[PDB]
């Protein structure tokens, strides 16, 4: 109650500019010669990759 | 895009594509640009 204490504190805010700030992306592995789903970087469809 | 040019004092009459370089998230607005050189 008397002993130095170490604060800090964290901020957000939105505007109407690009994000640019964003946070961990995960990933998955890469298959090949079977009908599978796939989401290459925001392109979302269902297909066989060769 | 940098294309070699012959000796000419004119555009020449060709065909060029531009390539992109690069994009950048600024949010700001342009109205007037200059020029600088070295001397
Ligand atoms: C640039 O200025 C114009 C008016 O001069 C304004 O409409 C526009 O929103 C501005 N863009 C900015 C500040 O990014």
């Amino acid at each position: 109650g008397h002993q130095p204490y170490r604060v800090v504190v964290l901020s957000f805010e939105l505007l109407h500019a690009p994000a640019t700030v964003c946070g961990p992306k995960k990933s998955t592995n890469l298959v090949k010669n079977k009908c599978v789903n796939f989401n290459f970087n925001g392109l979302t469809g269902t297909g066989v990759l060769t | 895009k940098h294309t070699p040019i012959n000796l000419e004092r004119d555009l020449p009459q060709g065909f060029s594509a531009l390539e992109p370089l690069v994009d950048l998230p600024i949010g700001i607005n342009i109205t007037r640009f200059q020029t600088l050189l070295a001397l």
